[PDB]
């Protein structure tokens, strides 16, 4: 991602919350990724599940 | 205990792997969505409104489980189910905002909108009594908005045709009635015959607590009772429930702005 | 065949197969505050088909 | 159609059509197709809307 | 039952948000302690 | 006109024996208005 | 295969999926190569059998 500071900065995507989906093709170009995280607080189990 | 026959609960809410003749659900394949999944039709069409706390009243329910079924019938039993609960949830609020029943608690009502100013049309569908149900509203200077149906009715609703422009007033592909969307209400209370419109901007609900959703296995529910009669203890009798709850709260800021067709 | 032209196919490894279905969806209670929460029940069918020689 | 007792009597007209698919939605279905006999499009052919002449 | 106001208990030890009467306890101002605790 | 909330019970407590049930108590607030 | 971009590009193919038809003589040179797949929905188990 090219930051807020005006610099090309890479990160680690952790695998249980991401995904990408291809091009049926036989090339399998990507064409979506998604990233997926549950916020959560910790003084309760905050028991709905927003996404 | 040492009955062999399966525990009888009263009420029978419990699931249970073992059949009252016996029969056990093993190898049993996961359930598959007959029907799409309803969606609350006050909370589609209404105004939301920022609500910080609290009128609003508490829905809930809780759905025991026996230990057995959640290991060798359906394991995911509870995380297939949540979506099943929020459907009932929006189907009694629906029931309690729209049509007045179900114990709606709010003591406000499109029925009683309604049956207050008597802004009731008695007729069958035609594109006349379309029209005077819409003048209804443009009476007081309000616009009809959407129309709220019985599905069972599109048969009645093909029927009507412009004579003027010679064509169908109702797009059956669009689910549209003279421009307006038509929503769909499921209830069984809602007849093959009636018809209700609206300026729904008027009607405003709030949500001050989405579901929580708390699976225990240790409470007692005192609203069981086994076949002796004694509370139904989770821990005890090898068991867990899941808890769902929900505040809601409903506002009708202009009692006028609704109209119904019915049959004469 | 017309019935393999309009009906739904299934795919069938053995002589017979088995549906379940979602039947009964759970009710919902107004409770009052520090009220008990009513119990719900949901419930399920079942149904079969064979297959024949010709 | 036997055990339901779900036939309409008549000729082949717009009422009676209209009113056949009609007996689907009286159980909230919906008609997806026909099945007729060839030999009976020559009676299709011939209705016609008197309203909207189509 | 479908019954909508607030369970009575006894005794009176549980704390509330609605009062029975429907008056109900939201804007609520917080209590300030004016004793020190003691020893 | 100003508004003021104070305590104005403190909870009870209880001397248990072991696996004695432990009885319950509650606070209160008194309202005064100027 | 010469792709869109008109490049030449090369693609292993899945040894499930392809076969070839070789000429009789014995030369076997290859007569004709087949490719078959099962599109499908991820929404349900598959509708009908189709390749």
């Amino acid at each position: 991602i090219r930051n807020q500071d005006d610099e090309t900065r890479l990160y680690k995507s952790d695998a249980m919350s991401t995904f990408i989906i291809y091009d049926n093709t036989v090339e399998r170009n990507s064409i979506a990724g998604v990233r997926y995280l549950r916020t959560k607080p910790i003084d309760k189990t905050d028991e709905d599940e927003v996404f | 205990s040492n009955n062999v026959k399966p525990q009888v609960f009263n009420p029978d809410n419990v699931m249970m792997h073992e059949k009252k003749d016996g029969t056990l659900m093993n190898e049993f394949t996961t359930p598959i969505l007959q029907e799409v999944m309803e969606n609350s039709k006050i909370m589609q069409l209404g105004k939301y409104e920022p609500m910080e706390g609290t009128r609003a009243f508490k829905l809930g329910v809780i759905l025991p489980v026996t230990k057995e079924f959640l290991n060798y019938t359906y394991s995911q039993f509870f995380e297939e189910m949540k979506p099943m609960i929020a459907e009932a949830f929006y189907k009694k609020f629906d029931e309690a905002g729209i049509l007045n029943q179900g114990n709606n608690p709010f003591g406000k009502s499109i029925a009683q909108s309604i049956e207050k100013t008597n802004k009731v049309i008695k007729g069958d569908f035609t594109q006349d009594n379309i029209i005077d149900l819409e003048a209804l509203l443009e009476d007081d200077e309000l616009e009809a908005n959407a129309f709220i149906s019985k599905t069972q009715n599109r048969s009645l609703l093909r029927k009507i045709v412009d004579p003027e422009t010679k064509e169908r007033i109702y797009d059956r592909n669009s689910d549209s009635l003279d421009g307006l969307p038509v929503v769909n209400l499921k209830s069984s209370n809602l007849k093959r015959g009636e018809l209700i419109t609206g300026d729904f901007d008027k009607l405003i609900y709030g949500i001050p607590q989405l579901i929580e959703y708390k699976i225990d296995e240790t409470a007692q529910l005192s609203t069981v009772k086994n076949e002796d009669g004694t509370p139904v203890n989770l821990f005890e009798q090898d068991m867990v429930a899941l808890r769902a709850t929900m505040h809601v709260a409903l506002h009708i800021a202009d009692d006028k702005a609704f109209a119904k067709l019915v049959p004469a | 065949s017309k019935i393999m032209q309009l009906g739904k196919y299934e795919p069938m490894e053995g002589t017979e197969k088995k549906f379940t279905f979602w039947a009964d969806k759970p009710g919902a209670y107004w409770v009052g505050e520090g009220q008990k929460i009513e119990t719900s029940k949901a419930t399920w069918v079942n149904a079969t088909m064979r297959a024949f020689k010709l």
